[PDB]
């Protein structure tokens, strides 16, 4: 049981390897999910306003 | 996260073609048809102040 | 799978070449469905009112 316990230990020493990308992955997506799309959306608003 | 590098350079495509070429094409068209409800205005003006003279 | 998703990759890399030539032609489109007529329209104003 000592063995069979470290393998949950191993996987969750990776589990954080994968993570490190998910945050990464992340961020990408809310720039272009959000950031880039609300700089589009503004763009609208100084060209209808004129 | 190679694949969602590509899709800020995607949407950067994208979104100039769906959100900002038609707001400036609406801004060109805006402008353009103001000048003729003008033009239509003050020469009815003209109109109505020589009939009433 | 590293290959795999490299498939991904190399499309993405490529759809950012298509979408280039999708503002070169919304831009056309919008100067034959938009500038123009509405250029058009303005003159009939301009016409009619005389």
């Amino acid at each position: 049981r000592q063995e069979e316990i470290e393998i949950e230990v191993v996987q969750r020493k990776k589990q954080i390897a994968v993570e490190a990308q998910e945050i990464l992955r992340t961020d990408k997506e809310l720039i272009a999910t959000v950031r880039r799309p609300a700089e589009a959306e503004a763009h609208r608003i100084q060209q209808i306003a004129e | 996260v190679a694949v969602q590098e590509q899709e800020i350079a995607r949407r950067e495509k994208e979104l100039e073609a769906r959100v900002r070429k038609p707001a400036e094409a609406e801004r060109y068209k805006l402008e353009r048809l103001a000048e003729a409800e003008k033009s239509q205005l003050i020469m009815q003006a003209e109109a109505e102040a020589a009939s009433v003279r």
